[PDB]
């Protein structure tokens, strides 16, 4: 049914030494959203008993 | 299949820098990178040396003839050229690291023919500043970045 | 007798030797390699 | 038969008791047993010593001290250890230079060729970590020596190094990490051995006439067992004469001094399997050309089986130019103990260059103008 | 490589000619009740046996506790 | 033995439980200051640095001058001899005492533990350090206490040589925080259940980010799995055999 | 036709990539693969401590707490290292209660059976004295009870324990040999793994439906590579979930307090997979007759492939009795940790006679009666 | 002392040897006649060659 196209194909796909880097790319920023909203939900839920919330607070 | 190799290849780089960084130096290794040392405790012609980074360094009040001779070297001479004035900022206080660039020994203070330094591990020589007369040595002696403290101390890093 | 034996006696011609296509695609991995480095070191912005 | 009912019994049946082996074969075929021999031998005395050494600066000196007068028959296990790494070396690298004589890494022998080389490399980091290990002054320097030499590779130097030593100087992290590295190591040493020698049996061995020997195979299990015994016998004689009457002939006095990272001294040379290597290092007057040649010479050992062409007698040239090429190697490794001069230097740079000669010049093209000749 | 005997037709479909995951979500209640079908008495007399005895030992030791009391 | 077991104690809602929740930080610092100036003077955390307070508890220039304000031994020097300085981050905690038998000498031969890893070296370790030091209670019927020893009925034998050293108001927090036995003995509480495990909120982060990266890529194999297998799931075979 | 021409591709690609495999093995079979996974990171994990390990009495907790705090990643490589080890021996025992139930010993597949119960004290002795190292309270008086075992022997008991402790006490010989031991015994596990794994490649593994499957065989790379990855991803969350949100659950508080010969704790136990044997040992008022016992099981072990009759689903009387067997052996794991008292060691007694008795008596019996049943 | 114990030292550390005798260690002797080339002939060399320069 649902189906990946032919011109995505022919680009990224059908050569190993384009699909490597393409992989490589997508990774990288996997792993930055990943680690964005871990760092976000972490912050979120302990606010205000983080080392860093102490000296912000004392400026 | 993309998107889970995705996550493979973040996973696989992930360890890959765990295990890496694990024969990195250590909390108290790098909390051991700073000296200070008092200079009244130095009388004036004595070279004594301080465990910086587990490297010889040599501190000699260096006299007023001392003083002299090594202005009085000319570049030409040296085989790597540098004068006096731009290795030391005072020239009686020298903090000179005793490390050779040529494979890495230790020169050996009071000896020489130039009143100065000589290595033994391979003939070579050294003045009274650290600069390189004969041997196979090819660069001079590294001078660490140290900074005058107004209670006669000097800290270096 | 497999390496100099190989071109001492004739038998690498121009032919059996591998076309220019089939070197630029072995040649395209070098791309891979520096890609793959700079993915696992990440020096951001290092060219000079 | 019993053997053919038992997969484990079928398998040591078949390649060690009726595995069929040149009958004229002489006694310059010994050398990989002794060399397995020494092999069991250094991971026995090693475990044993593992059980009275500390891995540890200020007490590395005195556990060793503590193993050579307080444990029972710990002098023993000690100067055997020691004089095993010697007596390794000395068989290996007798095996190297049959290799070399005979043609031994021709076709369709290659593979065995390629492993040997990866078993010697191997061979040369385990020794010279494991001689750190003592603690003393030769361990310290030529520890300092040789990993600051990293600083040759441009750009990416100091910062390998510092990663190796695990701080900025050869410290206690560089001691505790070469004891696992050292511990570690002889494990592949053995396992990189079975695959060698399981390399070998896809086609068997060459024979001192150069020739087929297909028609002429005998058992290996009754006919090469004691003749293995004979010669491993011999070995046993010199290891026990250097065990118990030269224990310290083969080391270095200075490496019964405690180390000191201020104190230098006077001559820093290794042991004397690695004075070859050292020698071609020292005599370059620059240390990224000296790592090159180094590399050069394992990179031309390496090519070895697809480049050379020429064997034992029978090709009479190349027979005589191999006695050149000892006498070379010879002299690099006497070079290695003496101090820098210039004539020594100018001696060791032609003797590189002699040997850089004969591994790439004198083999492919002194063996295909004797190919022409013979069969021509 | 033990030669089989054997008289059969076999077909097989290409792996993108069909779906992979969907009937997943079908197939899931009743493959847990299956499994529990399967399972049923041997899990069960696990649990009596290990938790009966495990029960039984707790209540006695907790008696000689108590026995102990002054 | 129920007398030799001791008092098991409750368990108490300490805010860093969870797999989500982080330490209280401004407990720690709190719970630093109850060290220095009541724990201190007969343990010795030997395996504390200054260096590892920065950026958890205090600034640099603080944990600086906190350490300056310790004598720490050095040498030897160029003539030989032992002298003293001012502590630096590299130093670790001081000891109040120079061996574990002057230690016992000055305390009727009871050894006071070091307090690095006290918390995970005892069973239901936050609960029971904040009971044991809020529980100093009277005994029971027909047990009798020695002289030297003070009852606890959370301490194993009920017996201990610690006597009760938290009171109201003996230390005077930076922060306006009424100090009550109760309000230290749960700050210390929580510096050294900081101390048995310093890098538990690195741990969590990293716990949670490889559990969801886990989770992701089980159904990424298993969706691999199955299209593999799917020719064989799903093939089609037809025989004579009826039975 | 690549693999044709050097035998290490064949090698592989005979025994990994094209190796026929029963088409219905369902996720029980990946025990295996599992196994060897774990026994992998556990020997990366211990090459990476030892590297700032001491096996010194004066400085072994020492370096253990500064390899927590200060090595970078210490901590994630020692938490790993200990959780791995329980989770190595949580994946063979359920493995082993695999092999139990489908009765996978039998013939011909006695030998894989041996070599996996050989594995399997190998591994007890590896894990046992592993934990003495960081010479903990438990590390020390574990030691001291267990090896204390060897004076039920008479005459020459004690000079078997003096032997063994290098003294008259566990001190610091005894710390430096059992790091040296473990350092060493899992070189031995991974040559005992190969060869318990090519043996089962001589035949094949069992299916689920205990018939012959030589009809219906499939590729091991192509299909069976995804079906253990599937395993070692959920492997991998327990692993992380263990190490990072819990790293002290699996363990032992009395561990973290240094070592003290001259007081022991009020509860000296081992760790949670060593708890069987220690109620089978404690369940016998007789040290003897208690280590006669625990020897008694492990021949029974040995002896399974010879004297069990009795399989899988079909075989419905010995199915149903392993789950009592199950039972069993999960409340003599549960008796070891508990104290001793009348009612514990009267179970822990009667658990060991049940154990005794479905080993010995259940398993020919009452398979050979299902077989007159079934075959008659 | 017994017969477990060590041979008792003249100072008390490294710098104090060096402060008795003018910055110059007098080294540990247990290993000096194996820690020098040709021993025993340098040491008695030594011991009865001090003559003019
Ligand atoms: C939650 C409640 C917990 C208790 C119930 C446990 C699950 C219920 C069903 C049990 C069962 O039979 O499991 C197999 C069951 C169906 O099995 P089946 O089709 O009859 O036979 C296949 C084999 O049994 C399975 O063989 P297979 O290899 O073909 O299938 C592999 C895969 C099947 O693959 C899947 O579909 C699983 C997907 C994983 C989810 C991860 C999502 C995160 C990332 C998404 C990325 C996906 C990319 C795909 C995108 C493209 C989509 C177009 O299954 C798994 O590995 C997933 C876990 C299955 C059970 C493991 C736990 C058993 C013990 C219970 C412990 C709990 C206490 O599969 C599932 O459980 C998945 C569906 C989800 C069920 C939720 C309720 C639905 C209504
Ligand atoms: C855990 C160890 C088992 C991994 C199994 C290897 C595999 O097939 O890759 C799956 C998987 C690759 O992910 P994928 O994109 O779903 O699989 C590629 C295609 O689905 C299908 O790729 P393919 O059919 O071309 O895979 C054939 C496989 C060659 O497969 C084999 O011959 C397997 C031999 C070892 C079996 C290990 C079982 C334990 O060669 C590869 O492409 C991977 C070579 C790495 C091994 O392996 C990984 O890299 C995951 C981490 C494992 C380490
Ligand atoms: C050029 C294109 C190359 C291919 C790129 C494909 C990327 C997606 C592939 C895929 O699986 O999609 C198909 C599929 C659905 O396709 P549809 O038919 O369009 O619905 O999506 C999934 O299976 C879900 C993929 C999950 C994401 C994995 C990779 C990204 C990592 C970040 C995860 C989210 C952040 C954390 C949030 C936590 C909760 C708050
Ligand atoms: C005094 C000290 C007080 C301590 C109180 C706490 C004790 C432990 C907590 C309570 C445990 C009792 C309920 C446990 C339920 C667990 C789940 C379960 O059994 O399901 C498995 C299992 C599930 O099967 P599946 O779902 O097919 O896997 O359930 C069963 O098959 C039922 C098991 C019933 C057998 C155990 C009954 C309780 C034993 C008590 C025996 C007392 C003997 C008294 C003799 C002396 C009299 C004077
Ligand atoms: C069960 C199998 C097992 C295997 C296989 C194993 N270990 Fe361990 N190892 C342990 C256990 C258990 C401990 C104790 C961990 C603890 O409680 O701290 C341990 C601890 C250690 C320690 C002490 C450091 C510490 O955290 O206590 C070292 C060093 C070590 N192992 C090295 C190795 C090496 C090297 C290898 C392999 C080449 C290896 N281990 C393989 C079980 C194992
Ligand atoms: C750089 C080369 C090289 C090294 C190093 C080497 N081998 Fe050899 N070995 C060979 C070659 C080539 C042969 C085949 C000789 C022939 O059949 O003519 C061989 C043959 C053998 C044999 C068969 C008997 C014999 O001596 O011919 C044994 C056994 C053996 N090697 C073991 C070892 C062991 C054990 C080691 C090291 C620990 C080792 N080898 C190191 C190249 C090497
Ligand atoms: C190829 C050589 C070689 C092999 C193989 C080898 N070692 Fe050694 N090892 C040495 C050398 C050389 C020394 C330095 C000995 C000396 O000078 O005292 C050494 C030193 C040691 C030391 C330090 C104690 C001492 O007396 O120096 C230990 C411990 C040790 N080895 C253990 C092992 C173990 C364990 C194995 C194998 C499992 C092993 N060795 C295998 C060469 C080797
Ligand atoms: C006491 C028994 C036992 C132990 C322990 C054991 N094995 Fe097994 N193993 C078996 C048996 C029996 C089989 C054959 C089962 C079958 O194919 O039905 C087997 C099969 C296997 C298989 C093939 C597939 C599978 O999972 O059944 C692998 C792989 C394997 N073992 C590896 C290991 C490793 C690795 C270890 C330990 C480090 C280990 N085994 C320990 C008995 C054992
Ligand atoms: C006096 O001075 C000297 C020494 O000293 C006594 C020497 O020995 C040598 C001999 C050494 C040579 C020729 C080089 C040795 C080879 C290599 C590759 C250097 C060793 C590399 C190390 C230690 C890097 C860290 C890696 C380790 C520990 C193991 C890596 C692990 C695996 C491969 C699995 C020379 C020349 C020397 O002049
Ligand atoms: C149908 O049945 C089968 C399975 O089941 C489904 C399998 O899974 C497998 C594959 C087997 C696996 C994954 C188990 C791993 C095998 C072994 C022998 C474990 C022991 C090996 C170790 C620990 C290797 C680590 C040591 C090394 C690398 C040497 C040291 C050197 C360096 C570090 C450089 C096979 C063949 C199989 O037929
Ligand atoms: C906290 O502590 C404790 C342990 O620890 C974690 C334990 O396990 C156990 C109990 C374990 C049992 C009964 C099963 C394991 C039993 C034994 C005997 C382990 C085998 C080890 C022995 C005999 C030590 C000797 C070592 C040798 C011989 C080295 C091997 C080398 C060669 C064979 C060459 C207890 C009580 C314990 O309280
Ligand atoms: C050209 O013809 C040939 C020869 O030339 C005549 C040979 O020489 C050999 C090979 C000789 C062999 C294999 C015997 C030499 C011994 C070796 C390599 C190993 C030495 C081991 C010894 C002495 C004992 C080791 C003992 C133990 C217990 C270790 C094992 C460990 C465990 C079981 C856990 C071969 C194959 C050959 O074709």
């Amino acid at each position: 049914v649902m189906r990946l196209s032919e011109a995505l194909y022919q680009t990224f796909f059908k050569r190993s030494t384009v699909y490597i880097p393409m992989l490589l790319v997508g990774a990288y920023f996997s792993n930055e959203a990943i680690d964005y909203a871990v760092d976000k939900m972490w912050t979120t839920r302990n606010k205000g008993k983080l080392f860093s919330d102490i000296i912000a607070e004392r400026t | 299949q993309t998107g889970g190799r995705f996550l493979y290849a973040s996973a696989a780089r992930l360890a890959v820098l765990k295990i890496v960084m694990s024969l990195s130096a250590a909390a108290d290794t790098m909390a051991l990178s700073s000296l200070e040392v008092d200079l009244s405790g130095v009388e004036e012609g004595t070279t004594i040396t301080v465990k910086w980074r587990g490297k010889p360094v040599f501190i000699r009040h260096r006299t007023d003839a001392e003083i002299a001779q090594s202005a009085e070297v000319a570049l030409s001479e040296l085989r790597d050229p540098q004068k006096d004035v731009d290795r030391a900022i005072n020239p009686k206080y020298l903090v000179v690291v005793g490390i050779c660039t040529h494979l890495g020994c230790v020169p050996i203070s009071g000896a020489g023919n130039y009143q100065g330094w000589f290595c033994p591990c391979h003939g070579s020589h050294y003045d009274i500043s650290g600069r390189i007369r004969e041997g196979p040595a090819p660069y001079n002696l590294e001078v660490p970045e140290y900074r005058f403290t107004e209670g006669q101390k000097v800290v270096i890093g | 007798p497999i390496g100099v034996w190989s071109v001492f006696q004739g038998y690498v011609t121009p032919a059996r030797l591998p076309s220019i296509q089939t070197l630029t695609r072995v040649g395209a991995w070098g791309g891979v390699v520096v890609v793959g480095g700079l993915y696992m070191v990440q020096p951001w912005d290092w060219l000079a | 038969r019993m053997h053919n009912k038992i997969q484990l019994l079928s398998v040591l049946n078949t390649h060690l008791v009726a595995y069929p082996t040149p009958m004229n074969l002489n006694y310059s075929w010994n050398g990989g047993s002794l060399a397995g021999m020494m092999l069991a031998s250094q991971m026995l005395t090693g475990i044993l010593l593992a059980m009275h050494y500390v891995g540890h600066v200020d007490y590395a000196f005195a556990s060793v001290q503590h193993l050579m007068t307080d444990v029972p028959s710990g002098m023993i296990l000690r100067y055997a250890h020691a004089n095993g790494a010697s007596l390794f070396f000395i068989v290996v690298y007798l095996h190297v230079l049959r290799g070399m004589y005979y043609g031994s890494g021709a076709q369709p022998r290659e593979i065995v060729w390629i492993s040997g080389v990866v078993i010697l490399l191997v061979m040369i980091i385990t020794a010279f970590i494991g001689y750190v290990l003592p603690w003393g002054q030769m361990s310290f320097w030529g520890a300092t020596v040789i990993t600051s030499l990293a600083t040759a590779i441009p750009v990416v130097g100091k910062h390998i190094m510092y990663w190796l030593w695990g701080g900025f100087s050869v410290d206690n992290p560089t001691l505790n990490r070469f004891y696992s590295f050292h511990y570690t190591l002889p494990f592949i040493l053995a396992g990189l051995s079975v695959f060698h020698i399981a390399a070998l049996h896809q086609y068997g061995s060459t024979n001192p006439l150069g020739v087929n020997s297909q028609s002429s195979l005998i058992s290996f299990g009754s006919y090469f067992g004691a003749k293995d015994l004979v010669g491993a016998l011999f070995l046993a004689l010199v290891f026990s004469i250097l065990v118990f009457f030269y224990p310290d002939l083969l080391g270095h006095p200075d490496n019964l001094i405690p180390a000191n990272p201020y104190s230098t001294p006077q001559h820093i040379v290794p042991e004397w399997y690695f004075l070859w290597v050292y020698a071609i290092l020292r005599s370059i007057p620059n240390k990224a050309m000296g790592v090159l040649a180094i590399g050069l010479v394992f990179a031309s050992l390496f090519a070895m089986p697809f480049i050379g062409l020429g064997g034992g007698k029978f090709r009479i040239i190349t027979e005589w130019l191999y006695w050149t090429f000892l006498a070379d190697v010879l002299l690099l490794t006497w070079l290695g103990g003496n101090e820098i001069t210039p004539i020594t230097s100018f001696v060791g740079q032609c003797c590189t260059a002699y040997l850089f000669f004969y591994l790439l010049v004198c083999q492919p093209l002194v063996g295909y103008l004797e190919t022409q000749f013979a069969h021509g | 490589r033990q030669n089989i005997p054997l008289r059969e037709i076999l077909y097989q479909l290409s792996p993108y000619q069909q779906d992979v995951i969907r009937q997943t979500f079908t197939n899931a209640p009743k493959t847990f009740l299956r499994f529990f079908k399967e399972k049923g008495v041997g899990l069960a007399t696990f649990g009596v046996l290990f938790f009966g005895i495990k029960g039984y030992t707790e209540h006695e030791m907790h008696q000689e506790r108590l026995a102990e009391r002054y | 033995n129920e007398a030799a077991d001791g008092l098991h104690a409750p368990h108490y809602p300490w805010g860093h439980e969870g797999v989500l929740d982080s330490y209280d930080h401004a407990a720690i610092r709190r719970g630093h200051k109850v060290y220095q100036q009541v724990c201190a003077a007969c343990h010795s955390m030997q395996y504390l640095h200054w260096r590892q307070l920065v950026g958890v508890c205090y600034t640099e220039e603080e944990a600086k001058a906190l350490a300056a304000e310790t004598e720490v031994e050095d040498g030897p020097n160029d003539e030989g001899e032992m002298f003293t300085r001012e502590g630096r981050l590299f130093d670790a905690f001081p000891s109040p005492y120079a061996n574990e038998q002057a230690a016992r000498y000055a305390n009727g031969g009871a050894y006071p533990p070091d307090l690095t890893l006290i918390s995970g070296g005892r069973h239901n370790g936050p609960n029971y350090i904040f009971s044991l030091l809020t529980g100093y209670r009277d005994p029971p019927a027909g047990i009798s206490i020695r002289e030297g020893l003070y009852y606890n009925p959370y301490f194993p034998g009920g017996a201990i040589a610690m006597p009760k050293m938290l009171v109201d108001g003996g230390v005077e927090y930076e922060d306006g925080t009424p100090a009550s036995a109760s309000q230290q003995a749960k700050d210390i509480t929580t510096f050294l259940a900081w101390a048995s495990y310093p890098y538990q909120d690195e741990m969590r982060v990293m716990g949670i980010k490889a559990c969801l990266m886990i989770s992701i890529l089980i159904g990424f194999a298993a969706y691999s799995k199955r299209l593999r297998w799917a020719p064989i799931k799903s093939q089609r075979i037809v025989m004579d055999v009826v039975n």
